[PDB]
């Protein structure tokens, strides 16, 4: 009984229109939009009892809802404000008490987009000294110079995502802490067996999914427009 | 608010058990549900308690509800690193769609992993596309080593984190350090950290 | 044979405004009153608690206390669910209780009316619509039956709590229930002679126009009308051509008098 | 909607200059919202008591209104009622 939410991550400017969407093929009549902010439990915003129905929840202010079909429930912010930075959760249900929740959507609303920058990614090859002391090889990845802190780092071996032996900094670090608009850096580790890394036929890839401007966002600045995008770094195993 | 959790947050060593509490004023109180939420992730249901005095279990999680006391406790037995998460309490108005869910603000759990076989070392790793650029990996320290920030504003040090090579039952702490200088060295990288006398500084 | 009735009225004007008031009858005597204004159910008889202990009643009242709040919110939401099917103003009535028979036996009921029409009942272990109800109610019913906890509670109320409670009431209330209050009668005429009978209890009563020992077949009995002091009022009318009022009387038989019929001559 | 019936009657045999109770019994109406006044010579009586509202088997509502009154030769009493089902308020006079 699955519930899908799109997008999973959004960077928006004040006064701009943001539409969060939720989709469920369960044939549930009933759907619900929540937000989660630190130090508060989930709070209901709007909900629905079917196509064409929308209902005010507990904190509806600032939000409009739309249930165009049984399957879709959308949360619309006409004029987004910074206080609407949150993680948003969608849920669905039949006549029962259980609500099945989606994976959540993180939104950040900023005063201005001038500072948005995609990251630069580097992959650091494991130390020969490590290999021979531990029989293990640790790759390190570095996303640097990006803003804001909305990135998803993933490790891919031969076109498949690896989770075993992965560790990514819980939060990114500011590279210029003295700044209200500072850029971020984020590191990650992938440790494998020496035999795995020494295999020349294993392709390793660190991948950063940045969230920035959409093609429907304005861009006055001279430099390349910092759209949502993937930056990645890559290396082959070597004896 | 109507649903309160305690402790707000707690820190345990792996293997140890912990007790999490939910105290609510909701009315009526049909059912109570405990969720586990990993950082920046979703709500995974652990268990749901329905009866006046109810007890449930699910692997290493067991739970009890008392509807007179309007109180629930969630016991985690023999904690594993993976249990690091926020635990969330929810109470249901009704036994149907007509009900509203009432959420606790969570209890944050951190489980310190037991580092079996320490081998503290600091390595130099090189950029694949770049001979010249590098990082310093401080690795294989036990969970009693604090990794502090460096004195230089241009040096960068990430806090520790644990990886799990699941198939091998192997866990290691590590920290990365780099600096946008050419003449920066690793034996110098963790000067402002109190590090073991063991530390392997290679050549 | 006694019927115990809990009668609920709930009015929902618009999405925000509503009120709910209940009264409780055992036969034709009120035993309880619960106004929307009041947090607690009021006893309208000394023995309204029946044979329940204070602890038992406290627990039973709190169950209703919780229900009234819930009921109110539930209807409100059931409207949002159907909308734009049905619209305020909404009028809900409930009639619940049991008919007591000798020995142990009884039948409990719980009927629900919507806009003055009977539409839903609890029967067995679930809510069900009755014949003639509109199909749209099937979704309300699907939802209410989703709620296992309510079901268990309602089955207990009807199957166990009701009968027990009332068998208790009939003991405590014996005195008032078997009360005997005498009727008083008086006569008057409008352009048809009228025989007013007032104050009797219980309700069973006999009133006829008579000339000597003959009944007058035209005698039209009215409806029973209540007094404020929990006794009854009824009147008999008989059409008469003017001048024929001579030798006429109004004879009233009632249990209270003990064969001492009231005999009022014109 | 359903129209209210109204019936005025005394608790005791009416007797000039002697305290009595006057009842007004309104029945058969739906919805249950109702404005009931008791009148002496077209003036609203102050101390008027109201039984709790109830309903019959057919689901129609009924309520009893009573007040203390001393009946005289020259005074007229009434029961006056407003209800959605009615364009104009219905007044029923007391008659012996
Ligand atoms: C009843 C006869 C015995 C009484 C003996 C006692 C004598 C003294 C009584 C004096 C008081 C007078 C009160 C009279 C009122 C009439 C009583 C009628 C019985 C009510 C039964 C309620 C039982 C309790 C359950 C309860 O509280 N449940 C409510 C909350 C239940 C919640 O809490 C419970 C724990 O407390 C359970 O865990 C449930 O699982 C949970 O959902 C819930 O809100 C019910 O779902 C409301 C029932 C309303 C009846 C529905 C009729 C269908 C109408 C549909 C119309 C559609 C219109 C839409 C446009
Ligand atoms: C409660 O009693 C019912 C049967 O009694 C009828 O329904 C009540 C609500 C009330 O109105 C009574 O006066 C009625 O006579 C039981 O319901 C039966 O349950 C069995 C098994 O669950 C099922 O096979 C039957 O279909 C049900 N009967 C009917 C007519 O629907 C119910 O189990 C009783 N519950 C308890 C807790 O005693
Ligand atoms: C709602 O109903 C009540 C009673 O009829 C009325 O007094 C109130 O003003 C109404 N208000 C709205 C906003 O519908
Ligand atoms: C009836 O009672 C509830 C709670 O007691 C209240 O919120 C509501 O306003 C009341 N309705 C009226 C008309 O007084």
């Amino acid at each position: 009984a699955a519930v899908t939410q799109s997008p999973r991550n959004k960077v928006a400017v004040t006064g701009g229109k943001v539409t969060l969407s939720c989709n469920q093929t369960n044939n549930h009549n009933n759907m619900y939009w929540y937000r989660q902010d630190t130090g508060h439990g989930l709070r209901l915003i709007h909900y629905s009892y079917g196509a064409g129905s929308t209902e005010k929840g507990d904190i509806p202010d600032g939000y409009k809802a739309s249930r165009p079909s049984q399957e879709n429930f959308s949360l619309i912010l006409e004029l987004a404000t910074p206080s609407q930075t949150s993680v948003y959760f969608c849920a669905s249900g039949d006549e029962g008490y259980t609500q099945y929740f989606g994976p959540g959507t993180r939104l950040l609303v900023l005063e201005d987009l001038r500072n948005v920058t995609p990251p630069k990614v580097s992959l650091f090859e494991p130390s020969k000294a490590e290999i021979s002391h531990t029989q293990k090889a640790t790759l390190v990845c570095l996303a640097t110079g990006f803003y804001p802190d909305h990135v998803e780092l993933s490790w891919w071996v031969n076109g498949k995502e690896v989770h075993s032996g992965v560790c990514t900094d819980p939060q990114p670090l500011k590279e210029q802490p003295a700044l209200n608009d500072s850029r971020y850096s984020l590191s990650s580790r992938l440790r494998v067996s020496a035999t795995f890394w020494q295999n020349p036929r294993n392709h390793f890839r660190c991948q950063v999914q940045f969230y920035g401007l959409s093609e429907n966002d304005e861009w006055t600045q001279d430099r390349a427009k910092p759209v949502t995008q993937i930056v990645s770094a890559e290396a082959w195993g070597r004896a | 608010t109507q649903v309160e959790q305690s402790p707000q947050s707690l820190v345990v060593r792996q293997g140890e058990n912990c007790v999490l509490q939910c105290n609510y004023s909701v009315t009526p109180d049909n059912h109570l549900r405990w969720f586990k939420q990993d950082t920046g992730k979703g709500l995974v249901s652990l268990t749901v308690l329905v009866d006046q005095k109810d007890k449930t279990s699910n692997g290493r999680y067991s739970a009890t509800l008392d509807k007179d006391a309007k109180h629930s406790t969630l016991h985690i037995t023999a904690t594993l690193l993976d249990d690091t998460a926020t635990y969330i309490c929810v109470v249901g108005d009704r036994g149907s769609a007509l009900g509203r869910l009432h959420f606790g603000a969570g209890t944050q759990l951190i489980v310190i992993p037991d580092i079996q076989n320490p081998d503290p070392a600091v390595y130099q790793l090189r950029d694949s596309k770049s001979s010249d650029k590098s990082v310093c990996l401080f690795t294989d320290f036990d969970s009693q080593t604090n990794v502090s920030q460096s004195k230089d504003s241009d040096v960068y040090i990430t806090d520790k984190c644990v990886l799990d090579m699941r198939s091998m039952d192997f866990k290691s702490n590590s920290a990365v350090a780099w600096s946008n200088k050419s003449d920066f060295a690793c034996a110098n990288a963790f000067n402002n950290s109190i590090i073991p006398e063991d530390t392997f500084f290679p050549s | 044979n006694y019927t115990f009735r809990c009668l609920q009225m709930s009015s929902f004007a618009n999405r925000s405004w509503s009120r709910t008031d209940s009264v409780v009858w055992l036969g034709d005597l009120q035993t309880h009153r619960w106004s929307n204004d009041s947090a607690t159910i009021s006893f309208t008889k000394p023995w309204s608690q029946g044979k329940l202990s204070n602890q038992q009643w406290e627990k039973l009242q709190h169950m209703f206390q919780v229900y009234r709040v819930s009921f109110t919110r539930d209807i409100q939401e059931l409207v949002k669910m159907m909308s734009p099917k049905e619209d305020y103003p909404i009028e809900i009535q409930l009639s619940a209780g049991c008919e007591m028979y000798p020995g142990n036996a009884s039948e409990s009921f719980l009927h629900v009316a919507f806009q003055g029409k009977y539409v839903v009942r609890f029967w067995g272990t679930s809510w069900q619509t009755v014949p003639g109800a509109p199909s749209w109610l099937d979704l309300p019913i699907k939802v209410l039956n989703a709620d296992q906890g309510t079901s268990a509670t309602v089955q207990m109320l009807l199957n166990d709590t009701c009968p027990l409670f009332v068998r208790g009431l009939l003991e405590a209330g014996k005195s008032d229930l078997e009360k005997q209050e005498k009727p008083v009668a008086w006569l008057s005429s409008v352009p048809q002679l009228v025989c007013h009978v007032s104050g009797f209890y219980p309700k069973p009563v006999w009133v006829m126009w008579m000339r000597g020992d003959q009944e007058q077949q035209g005698t039209h009995r009215g409806d029973f009308l209540p007094n404020a002091d929990e006794t009854w009022y009824l009147q008999a009318t008989l059409d008469v051509e003017a001048g024929e009022e001579a030798g006429l009387a109004c004879r009233v038989k009632h249990s209270s008098l003990g064969g001492q019929d009231i005999i009022l001559y014109w | 909607q359903k129209t209210p019936q109204i019936q005025v009657y005394s608790r005791h045999p009416p007797e000039n200059g002697k305290p009595n109770i006057l009842n007004c019994y309104v029945t058969q109406f739906h919805p249950p919202h109702i404005e009931i006044q008791m009148l002496k010579n077209g003036k609203k009586i102050p101390k008027v008591e109201m039984s709790d509202m109830s309903f019959s088997k057919d689901w129609s509502f009924y309520i009893l209104a009573h007040t203390e009154f001393t009946p005289t030769e020259t005074d007229t009493y009434a029961c006056r009622v407003k209800h959605a089902s009615m364009a104009e308020p219905k007044t029923v006079y007391w008659d012996r």
